[PDB]
């Protein structure tokens, strides 16, 4: 039965007086009784038209979510300070909503559909408006040479995937297949990267708890291709991640306390999720 | 606590030398906000390398650096007599605290 | 040949679209999926699992392990309620942080029968009966047992079997029900009363606890997605 | 070679995949439900008169 | 350009440090404090953000050091509420305005210290 | 026959209990060996079978009025347990399902309940507001002794000699998820009136078909008192809890020199 098929209809049930007890159970078994309301209440026969289509896993992650806000500028020609190109280590861990949605489950595969929305604004009293700017985006996979200056050889994009966006155009989109080295992503990693041996020194053997990989998805880089305009134009790029063809493999309870860092630590003081209400008061 | 550095390093003019700054886990390892500063006697510090291998304007190209594991090193190739002075390591230490190194006195022989 | 018409709504980025798009890494050889245990296809499957109710939420006992256990006792019988709930599973604070409440906070509309289960944690010598009842909306809430008899209820006898389940039948003036505290769509009331006091012999603890759970039935459904209210990011 | 499927109330909608690689494909939906018993699985199955 | 106040010498009692900067850098960028004991090397003290008044202190001096700001004169004040013989050092006010290329926590831009004040010596002894 | 009486036998060991609930197979898939369609490494796997698959017994634990709950990490708890531990420390890659069996017998006059939860990827929080993810391997792998939950959070104030320990709060399940939703995981509840034992058969769940056991813990077992122990005597009642584990369908692929981790 596909997800848009209807739920099972409730059969009519009359009054009953017999040893066939469905209402009693044992939670200690770890099961829960698969009751239907007809089996412990007197019920009418009704055809049920509702469907669980909109509770599909593919539908749950359709709403794409923001993951970063990278800041870029093209400074005035007379200034001595360098042009700010931005570099972002790709990760979902820094925005709480998508993190909570993904951390409902332990392991998952999904193709990532990235969409970039760009905005720009001036920063000084002058009105010497700059022409329509063009922005380069670059996928820098792990171990590739990250750029140092805005006009380095690294921006020649000989092998790196890259996208050029002209301002005022519709937002740029690109689809990324499942790029994880494992058979599925691991949102939690209950282990270490290196284990300290007795032969090793104290400094050599240490590693972070939960750091499955220090560069997992790769690195994203952005610059303004245009030369120094006489007036300072600054810009911000918003990246939106939209999972596609997603599968998940182990549920977990969602988090209550307010998140702190990449790991699963919690900050002092803020360990109070619930609030008061008297037991006797409706 | 502070980042480890050699106490002093020396070499004749024209030599190529390396100053090593080894931090703990987190620190130079996890983050890339590792920078180096220079300070002559009687003067305030001056930035010489701000990202891992990136150089600010007005600093000569003979300064260079790189990262590996929990260690990042400053390499000065073609040492000149004017480079004598203190050199300090600096990095970001986990959640919202910052740490300097012990410093190294570089003297030209 | 074909000329083209530019419909309105072109060049927008609808953040829930289903368009195609070019691939960044062409001819990428994806690793095959292994059959890991525990694949989920629909979150209603995750909704049909029992999870504890934080019943108590008193001023001193809040944000502590004592929240989950309701303290019964062998006192003389009275018609006052043991516990009470308002059955607005996303908005009632007692029900909001259950897993069913967590899922429902991501949706506006829901339907189908909830089922409440209770587990007796006292000694094996302790015995007694508890009335667990559900009142549909539109009346004064029950405060004495005489009022609560008229609604739907189950008399649970605490015997060898540990636990019993009350199914709350889907009685609603609409095909779906709001998750906000909309007065038009209120689910009703649930309360638990002593049909008889819990009698315990001598040289046994005089006080005992009951745990309780909520889970969906096969009838359960939700449609329209939203953003949850629990989490806040600052600084 | 288009792919045609029915909309739920019938009307049939049509789709064509314009790219080589599967990551470019639209989310087909039409996913399959499953029995939730695999998350409520003891070794023995009973519906009535359960032993502890 | 950045300006700083005088040098103090009294033992035990508290001492107030003063640092003044241009309005744009004051309002836009954070201000950092660093101490330089004789020959011992730099040591971070804390961070002031006058744009939002959020302040973070080094754990070594978490109690004694206190900081505050003034928008009218574009001036920040640091006060060491109690002093010890170890505090006999040269102190530096500094502004961080050269951004890093790396995006910090996916929402903010890191800034390294790039403009240093002249600094002020302080002595703690009879 | 009756569901209340159960016998298990793996290898040369057997457990018999007369007050058992029906055993739970976590996620409805029994443990099984690697299928040829899913095996990544090419070297011949070792299959010890009877040589490793028997019920070992971890340390005994005392449950009291003031106690707080306990936790263990697998396969790390079995590192000292015989030939399974030696095979784990000698090889690089390995995998194994487990049958966890918990025994806590008490008379009819006692009352209380334990929640036996099996948590995949059971991460836990650190003992510092600063220095996230800094917990060391020595503290992060307690071995057979296990570790204790705490009723409150108290971060380490001294950064000159950091402890780098865990500090898992009980009602947050050590990771920030409210305890009432812990039932999403596979579970069985002890009620001292109902059943004196509970048992979970846990398959090998991991993103990789086979994984480094020394680096990575697949499952973690949490024993939490959902209702406190109580007894007629006011003078601090105490009863023991015992956890026993049997690996099932274990495999170890790649052989290397002995690992000697710095636990000392």
């Amino acid at each position: 039965a596909t997800s848009r098929d209807a739920l099972p209809n409730t059969e009519a049930s009359g009054p009953t007086h017999s040893k066939e007890i469905p209402a009693l159970t044992a939670v200690e078994t770890g099961a829960t009784n698969p009751l239907v309301p007809s089996d412990t209440v007197q019920t009418r026969h009704v055809v049920q038209h509702r469907s669980r289509s909109e509770s599909s896993i593919e539908s749950f992650f359709a709403r794409g979510a923001c993951v970063t806000i990278m800041t870029v500028d093209n400074p005035a020609s007379t200034t001595n300070k360098d042009k700010l190109f931005a570099v972002w280590k790709i990760t979902y861990k820094d925005t709480v909503q998508l993190r909570r949605k993904l951390e409902f489950f332990t392991y998952s595969r999904f193709d990532m559909e990235l969409t970039f929305v760009v905005t720009a604004n001036f920063t000084e009293t002058n009105n010497g408006h700059a022409l329509n700017q063009v922005y380069q985006i670059m996928y820098v996979p792990p171990g590739a040479p990250v750029p140092e200056k805005w006009d380095d050889y690294t921006w020649q994009t000989s092998s790196n995937p890259s996208i050029f966006y002209t301002y005022g155009t519709a937002p740029a989109r690109i689809s990324v297949p499942y790029v994880g080295i494992s058979n599925a992503y691991s949102h939690f990693y209950d282990g270490f990267s290196k284990v300290p041996l007795k032969d090793q020194s104290a400094a050599l053997g240490d590693s972070l708890y939960g750091a499955a990989s220090l560069n997992d998805f790769g690195i994203l880089a952005v610059r303004v291709v245009n030369d120094h305009n006489p007036t300072k134009v600054t810009s911000k790029i918003r990246v939106y991640l939209k999972p596609k063809h997603i599968r998940v493999w182990c549920p977990r309870p969602p988090r209550a306390v307010a998140y702190y860092g990449p790991g699963v630590d919690y900050k002092d003081g803020t360990l109070t999720p619930l609030s008061t209400k008297d037991l006797t008061t409706y | 606590s502070a980042l480890t550095q050699p106490a002093s390093v020396s070499g004749s003019p024209g030599q190529s030398i390396t100053i090593s700054c080894t931090g703990t886990i987190t620190d130079i390892g996890y983050y890339n906000y590792v920078s180096w500063y220079q300070q002559h006697p009687g003067k305030a510090p001056k930035l010489i390398i701000f990202d891992v291998t990136n150089r600010p304007s007005g600093v000569s190209d003979r300064f260079s650096g790189s990262k590996s594991g929990n260690t990042a090193s400053l390499t000065i190739s073609g040492l000149q007599a004017e480079d004598e002075g203190d050199y300090y390591c600096f990095s970001h230490r986990s959640n919202n605290i910052r740490v300097f190194g012990g410093g190294t006195k570089l003297t030209v022989l | 040949g074909l000329p083209v018409m530019n419909t309105p709504g072109s060049n927008q980025y609808l953040t829930a679209d289903n368009f195609q798009s070019p691939c960044a890494l062409p001819e990428f050889d994806v690793t095959p999926p292994i059959d890991i245990p525990g694949e989920v296809k629909n979150m209603m499957e995750l909704a049909e699992i029992d999870t504890m109710i934080p019943f108590d939420l008193s001023a001193t006992k809040k944000n502590t392990m004592e929240m989950y256990r309701v303290r019964l006792s062998d006192k003389p019988h009275t018609d006052d309620p043991i516990l009470c709930l308002s059955l607005s599973p996303a908005s009632d604070p007692r029900l909001s942080h259950t897993m069913l409440g967590e899922i429902l906070n991501y949706y506006t509309h829901w339907a189908g029968s909830l089922k409440f289960t209770f587990l007796f944690c006292g000694s094996m010598m302790a015995t007694g009966k508890l009335l667990v009842s559900y009142a549909p909306p539109g009346a004064d809430p029950p405060k004495k047992r005489k009022e609560a008899m008229l609604g739907t209820h189950v008399i649970w006898d605490i015997g060898l079997q540990s636990s019993c389940t009350m199914v709350v039948p889907w009685i609603s003036n609409t095909t779906y029900r709001q998750t906000i505290d909309d007065s038009f769509t209120e689910g009703g009331y649930i309360s638990v009363f002593y049909q008889t006091r819990i009698v315990v012999p001598l040289s046994t603890p005089r006080e005992m606890d009951i745990l309780g759970f909520v889970s969906a039935c096969n009838d359960f459904s939700v449609r329209l997605l939203r953003d949850t209210t629990h989490i806040e990011q600052k600084a | 070679g288009a792919q045609v499927s029915s909309q739920k109330v019938t009307i049939n909608y049509t789709t064509i995949n314009y790219y080589r690689d599967s990551a470019s494909n639209a989310a087909s939906k039409q996913d399959f439900s499953q029995d939730p018993s695999k998350f409520t699985e003891p070794i023995k199955d009973v519906l009535i008169k359960t032993a502890p | 350009l950045v300006q700083s106040g005088a040098e103090l010498k009294k033992p035990g009692a508290s001492v107030k440090f003063s640092c003044q900067a241009s309005g744009f850098t004051f309002t836009t960028y954070d201000i950092h404090w660093v101490r330089q004991a004789p020959g011992q090397g730099l040591e971070w003290m804390g961070m002031i953000s006058p744009s939002r008044d959020s302040t973070i202190y080094a754990q070594k001096f978490q109690g004694r050091v206190t900081m505050t700001s003034d928008t009218s004169t574009s001036t920040v004040y640091m006060e060491l509420t109690s002093l010890r013989s170890e505090d006999t050092a040269l102190y530096y006010c500094a502004t961080a305005s050269r951004p890093s290329a790396w995006v910090f926590r996916s929402l903010y831009t890191y800034y390294y210290m790039d403009v240093w004040g002249t600094g002020t010596t302080v002595t703690v002894s009879s | 026959y009756s569901d209340r009486v159960l016998q298990l036998t793996l290898g040369n060991s057997t457990i018999t209990t007369q007050e058992a609930a029906n055993s739970v197979v976590a996620y409805g898939r029994w443990p099984e060996y690697l299928r040829d369609s899913e095996a990544n490494p090419v070297d011949q796997p070792t299959e010890p079978d009877v040589a490793a698959c028997r019920f070992y017994t971890l340390d005994t634990v005392s449950w009291t009025k003031e106690s707080r709950g306990w936790w263990w990490k697998l396969p790390d708890a079995l590192r000292d347990m015989g030939l399974f531990g030696q095979n784990m420390y000698y090889h690089y890659l390995g995998r194994s399902g487990y049958t966890v069996h918990v025994q806590c017998n008490a008379s009819k006059f006692h009352q209380g309940a334990l929640g036996v939860f099996a948590v995949p990827e059971m991460c836990l929080a650190g003992d510092s507001n600063t220095t996230t993810m800094h917990t060391s391997y020595q503290n992060a792998n307690p071995g057979e002794k296990g570790g204790t939950f705490t009723g409150t959070f108290t971060p380490d104030n001294n950064q000159t000699s950091p402890a780098r320990r865990f500090c898992p709060v009980d009602y947050l399940l050590g990771n920030g998820t409210l305890l009432g939703n812990a039932f999403v995981f596979p579970h069985q509840i002890i009620n001292l009136r109902t059943n004196n034992c509970a048992t979970l058969v846990l398959p090998y769940v991991n993103s990789l078909s086979i994984d480094s056991m020394v680096k990575h813990n697949n499952w973690g077992i949490a024993i939490l008192p959902l209702a406190p122990l109580n007894f007629a005597s006011e003078s601090s009642p105490e009863i023991p809890i015992t956890l026993t584990i049997a690996p099932m369908c274990c495999e170890f692929n790649g052989l290397r020199n002995i690992t000697l981790p710095r636990l000392q």
